[PDB]
């Protein structure tokens, strides 16, 4: 589809991802993906973080959100680290964060937070080389409300890889988000996108 | 408000008016007496190592371009066009020999000179004096072992003298370790707090760690885990606090080289630091070598903070009295293995970055304490910083500065706010110096 | 602006400068002369009935903790830690013997005393004077039949004297009915209006009901439905207006016990009120018994409003000159059947809560009238409140206060703004009293 | 799935609701639900409030939105009314509100308001005990614009019960929303979520 | 369904559009439509504007967004131009705008913008008279982030007509948006809704 | 800041303090000395052609109702009720014989008279003096060939004298073409810029076109395409700049009748303009006939701008120092074919409307230049407007005004800011006139 010499604003990475969902459409895989993500969002919204780990997250997971430095469109010399990791978690690290949420001395969680997630634009395709790896792309709006008048809304595109694990349950083995706002205006990014 | 007379910080820095965290007039005054006067963190050599490399940075509410010159020096300039005042550079980092304004096309060199003007001969003829139209340059740019600071005030002390007694504590890690590098890009997050709240928190607040971070300590099982839920006081002798003439200060927690990092990095860090410490014994002495691998929570006055060993590096960029833009970098030792550096960088952001689970514990502390400073019945109230007062010393034979020989206390708050009050009521550096002639005597008064 | 000299409200309260709804300097001044000086609504016994029960509440822009003491009294304290000024309590209601600060762990009792400090002996030794470090306490806390008000000014009149002539009108419902309870939690909504706009609307505006609420009247078919679209003036004698020395005031609409409630509650309400009224005749006289079951639209100066019988109870919490946080409770009579109470509570929110279809009619009225006060050509314009002027009486043999013997008029506006002007130009209660020595004479001048 | 003694932040109510959609997935019921909600949102967006009542709302409806008081996560003594009702409407009460919207003297509706609804995360399951009762969960973003520069955006999760009524048309018999923001920053909540 | 004499707030246009999707439901056409719009949103989000033109936009396209003047609900005399065109583009005009985006001297595009689109409420129906014309209605939330702290969010309902063109690919032949906010608070409307 | 003494604009208008784009105190001052004093654009005859037709418009931060009277005149009134100050009209355009307030139902006529008060006889009796309670009327409303302007200051010069030398340049298009009409409704967009930034941009900035709009020029292939990327200076003699006593000014670009419009409209426009120009030669002379079909970029002081031939018509409505509400209309010649008019209207919005691809190029220029005026180190910096200085003439035999006989320069900036400084330091029109007695001499000083 895309030629990135002509479509001058498109990254090689973005063009690669689009080719993945264009070639073959299987609306049944798309339905499994929609259900998978809707249930994950439901668990996260009710703050069932243990259930999320057990049911949605694979032992080999990489859960990653980056913030990319603003560079000139024509830049071509400066070659230092392009991005930092807001998240770059293995399962054990996710577990630490989940423990942190559930701890009765996490003062920030009293009174209880309120989360509402909106998942849209779901696409799904099997990897060509590993026939057990499911690629799922989806976009999220995440609304977090706390303490009367604090309201923070997050927006992101998610590049996921999901794979059948324990008991044949499909679980997340990679999530990649390149967060679209460079300077956060939401107090922090302490939410599972 | 008359800033010459008004007591915002009481004698010895024992208390501060709560309004200092909320008053917008005082914020505007701070732009002049704090940020236009003092040394402000810009970048590190590691971020602009080659000629033409540049980054943007804030100095107070101003934005500057910081550029590596062909001769190896660094100059910094206001990010504002000399013609009709458009922002010149809209990116955060890059490499270039110059900067062209996208409004009318004026081209400035990396050295800030007005170099080209579109159709200059046809339009301006010879009447445009380009040598007078260079970008407005930051007067002073100096380096502390690769860490670059700027100051708009030509009359400021050199950066080394400005660090005063704090420099002695920083040197084992900044200099004798073989040098640090800053890992960018930084995380960037707006918080609804005054810049002084996290400044004071990093300069001297070990008190809050066990309580504020009970959950993060318990969850991550960091070397400080002992303190969680206030389950434990660290042994009498677990560390000390210091402060200095120009406001910089830090807490020292003995041997805590793995710092805030969760258990997955603890053995590697403790092994690596202990190894370098053994080599350093012979070079700088046992005390300083130990300081190298001890956790320092420091603020470089006014708004640059850090946790050595943990590797947390912070800029509290002021926006208004209840708004601050937090920049978060990682610092690593150059001679660390690359894989360790990368994992340390990630762990710094995991704990203290935009989704830092420790940094989130602190949020409500900084925000509400700052916002209460606007509330009518709290404006004239007194924030207390008297812990450890009457036991501070100066001129100790081993540890320089005004020093509290206990791990937890408010010695560094007092030093921070003494300098802050001195500047706020002064019109220039000469007056600050006059107001600071008995600084250590004032800080040690009941002792 | 010189608040001693500037005429913001003209003689007899006939007009007000439009800028009073928009001027931020005047808002700040109000924090001192209105909200730090007067009685402000906090809560009701029914919301904190047991020892240890507490709620948070606003007093002006300040937040307080209001706590039932072991001895049955109620004390209120600034929701601010005495150490570094963090907000102490982050919830709206609960039960506790104390409040621990999550920053450094200082523990205060329900009585505001500093009770524990983490590792006090190790760190502070004996040098921390805890008896001086109790939470900053609200000077005055008094009750009007279960309704609890607070005042930061020790010199204020007792709450009963402060209610002045309005108390006489409130007592049949608040006292002789057997008592009211407040049904929480309240709805909470930010509107872009000055706190004075809905204050004045509730204190004396029956004029707008037929027009502003034409659609709600027609849709819900409430007992006031007659007035819809301005189809009907209520009979000459349908009610009256009153006002008082300290600013409180109300409109009275005869016999309207079902009030704003839609037709589904009308027969039950009218039956219930009429029944109690017949019993009350023998106890308090026919006039007062009738007052009990008559609709009162009242403001308790400065920012607490209510509709008796309708059961609407409002707090207009000030945020800035064009921002107000509206709290909405239901009031019910204790001896109402529980099922009736529940449906009344729901109906109060249905009509006047966050999705109240009446409250929505008023929105644009309050917001635009307030915002126009910032517009350049309107700042020095005059808001008019002359309706009924020259026909008000004082000292009537049956109805106390300055009284307009007609259902619709602006008597209560004049009384509200007279008190408002008196405070704004006064430095203390003594000066208000001096400026109010001929208050009723000023309000009745053309009569 | 969930154990609320382990998943300490999860309410009994929330855990009950999740069990409802997990046990059985029927993507055809999910499609009926998506269509039902999309058409309801369309009618509300064009302000066809009479049509909404006639076509979408059952005679036995309870339409309820609550605002829950902020209490301490560890609270366990204070037992007064936990929530107030922003809405708690029967059909007749909804009708009053609809009449209020359509009245030519509702000054607030001139100039005409503009509504745009975004419905996501649809889940559907039949009740186990009443085989004619459909449970539908969905999330809404509701955008309301009026008078030039007034813009209010609402976010909520909806717990619905839908049942076949007149002429076999599925209609709403219960909607429950626990509104996530304690202090509204939208001027009012005068919108049908 | 709707009678606009009874449903007094409903426009003739809005009532006509609803009749279009009510009469016949074909959830397979609905699936083609969902895929079509998801892929279009994906291309636009990665700024593959050339690919968007080639793959999604028909040669006969009218791409139109209007801003309607606020008038009294009871107005009936004043008959001057009701709306202005924020967009009213033919294919050639879209091409000019795409060229403008890709030009290396478009200074506004450095550093690179970030777009995230959320498409919801998809409905699809074939035209009754032209059996090759697909009507698709959908709602979009469009999030645009640039230069550190600039964040603009757009909300709209889209009335599309799609038709098979080159190689049997369905392409957009008409998009109509009546933008819901009269005064824009997003700096500009320079985004493809 | 003392506005009598402070030099915000240097002599001859050569430079301005950057703070003028950011200072909120100065903004408030401008409300009085700029917007309450000068002529402000309201509407066009074509938008309110029939008795009863009205539109709302901003004058400064105030909103007015502008109404066609039965006698064919136009009167304008503050959109604020004389009772309790609610906004009267909530729509943007319509037809009506009056306006009823939705708060208490007061009815005002299109002539601003208080005509009805609900239940006036019952409530007010005869004591309400309605003739004193008419809407606050805009003192001055005048027309320039169908374009209607308003002024709150009765002492202002008539609109024609106020246009001064600029009127001569506008007349061929506004008058001799047979007349223009304004195509509404306008697009409306808030930008984060000071109103002066786009004002100055339109009054005299041809310099930026080739660079700022390189991409739009190249993409649309407009008649100005030559200038793209700074590939070309327009020939010496390609146009001129002018300015005038009361601040209005414009650039002239010879023969550019198709203007900013993309290639799809170029042949039709150039054919149509050339045709009318040939007829006009005989009526008004060759020079003026050519002016008719030449591109004028003009600002009518203070905040109305336009591009003739392009047909762009702008109102920069002030909100605060860094906020402006941009209104965008199309202007077309009445005797253009209807289909051409429609396509021209669409093309005006395509290029300069809310999604205008040219207007978007300018955004960052206007916003950042304005926001930098708040930054501490830039407030006291100097914006430069010296291009072409020392070559301006006055009283030329062919072209009236202070004139720069070159297409690109800053003559019009200097004239704009001279008038701006004159008003800011003046208390009334008499003082402006006194401060402007040598206006053209000041502008031509080195020549
Ligand atoms: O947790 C923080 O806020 C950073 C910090 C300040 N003082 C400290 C002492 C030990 C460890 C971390 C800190
Ligand atoms: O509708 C209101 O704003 C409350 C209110 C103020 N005066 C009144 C008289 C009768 C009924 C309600 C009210
Ligand atoms: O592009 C603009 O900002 C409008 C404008 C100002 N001076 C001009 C000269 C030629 C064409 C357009 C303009
Ligand atoms: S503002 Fe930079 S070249 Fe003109
Ligand atoms: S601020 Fe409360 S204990 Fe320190
Ligand atoms: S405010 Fe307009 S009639 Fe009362
Ligand atoms: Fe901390
Ligand atoms: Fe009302
Ligand atoms: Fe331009």
């Amino acid at each position: 589809m895309i030629n990135i010499q002509e479509d001058k604003l498109v990254s090689a990475h973005d063009a690669e991802e689009i080719l993945r969902f264009f070639n073959c459409h299987d609306s049944a895989l798309q339905q499994e993906a929609t259900t998978l993500l809707t249930q994950e969002a439901h668990l996260l919204d009710i703050q069932a973080y243990r259930a999320w780990l057990e049911h949605c997250v694979g032992s080999e997971v990489q859960y990653q959100v980056i913030s990319r430095e603003l560079r000139a469109a024509s830049e071509r010399r400066y070659k230092l680290n392009e991005a930092m990791n807001v998240y770059n978690e293995n399962f054990q690290q996710l577990k630490v964060r989940v423990e942190h949420q559930l701890d009765p001395q996490n003062w920030g969680n009293s009174p209880k937070l309120r989360f509402t997630r909106f998942i849209t634009n779901v696409q799904a395709a099997m990897d060509v080389n590993d026939k057990e790896l499911l690629h799922i792309r989806s976009n999220v709006i995440l609304h977090r409300a706390r303490r009367g008048n604090q309201v923070d809304v997050f927006y992101a595109a998610r590049e996921d890889k999901w794979k059948r694990g324990e008991g044949g349950v499909r679980k997340l083995v990679q999530r990649f988000v390149d967060y679209p706002e460079r300077i956060l205006q939401t107090h922090n990014l302490m939410v599972f996108l | 408000m008359n800033y010459n007379n008004k007591i915002l910080v009481s004698e010895s820095g024992l208390s501060q008016k709560h309004l200092i965290h909320g008053d917008e007039e005082l914020f505007q005054h701070e732009l002049k007496t704090i940020f236009a006067r003092n040394w402000l963190f810009l970048t590190h050599d590691s971020l602009i190592p080659a000629p033409g490399d540049y980054v943007t940075a804030k100095m107070g509410i101003d934005e500057v371009i910081v550029s590596r010159q062909n001769d190896g020096s660094i100059r910094a300039f206001l990010n504002v066009c000399r013609h009709r005042g458009k922002t010149l550079v809209s990116v955060e980092a890059g490499n270039a020999k110059g900067f062209v304004c996208s409004y009318h096309g004026w081209g400035f060199g990396s050295n800030g000179e007005l170099q080209s003007v579109p159709f200059e001969k046809d339009l301006y003829g010879e009447s445009l004096n380009k040598k007078c139209l260079g970008l407005k340059e930051v007067a002073r740019v100096e380096s502390f072992h690769g860490f670059i600071y700027g100051c708009f005030d030509q009359e400021a002390p050199p950066l080394m003298d400005y660090l005063g007694d704090a420099a002695w504590y920083l040197e084992p890690m900044f200099k004798h370790s073989g040098g640090l590098e800053l890992v960018g890009p930084p995380g960037k997050v707006v918080i609804k707090a005054n810049w002084k709240a996290p400044a004071e928190n990093f300069v001297g607040d070990a008190y809050h760690v066990g309580w504020t971070h009970a959950s993060s300590l318990r969850s991550g099982e960091s070397i400080f885990s002992s303190l969680a839920g206030n389950a434990a006081l660290p042994p009498e002798g677990a560390g000390l606090q210091m402060t200095s003439k120009y406001g910089s200060g830090m807490g020292v927690l003995w041997d805590g080289y793995s710092g805030v990092h969760s258990a997955d990095l603890v053995p590697e860090l403790m092994a690596f630091g202990g190894a370098k410490q053994e080599r350093l014994n012979k070079e700088i002495g046992d005390v300083r070598a130990r300081i190298y691998r001890s956790h320092l929570n420091c603020t470089v006055f006014p708004n640059n903070s850090m946790l050595t060993c943990s590797g947390v590096f912070k800029v509290w960029n002021p926006i208004d009295a209840n708004t601050t833009e937090v920049w978060t970098y990682a610092i690593v030792e150059k001679d660390m293995p690359e894989d360790l550096k990368r994992r340390l960088a990630d762990s710094v952001q995991r704990t203290f970055g935009p989704a830092g689970f420790w940094e989130s514990d602190d949020n409500d502390n900084m925000e509400t304490a700052s916002q209460n400073g606007k509330k009518y019945q709290s404006r004239d109230s007194d924030l207390l910083s008297n812990l450890g007062f009457g036991e501070d010393v100066y001129g100790d034979a081993v540890y320089p500065g005004v020093v509290g020989k206990s791990a937890i206390g408010e010695t560094s708050y007092r030093g921070f706010y003494r300098a802050y009050q001195a500047h706020v009521s002064s019109s220039n550096w000469a007056e600050f110096e006059h107001a600071s002639s008995t600084w250590h005597t004032e800080l040690t008064k009941t002792t």
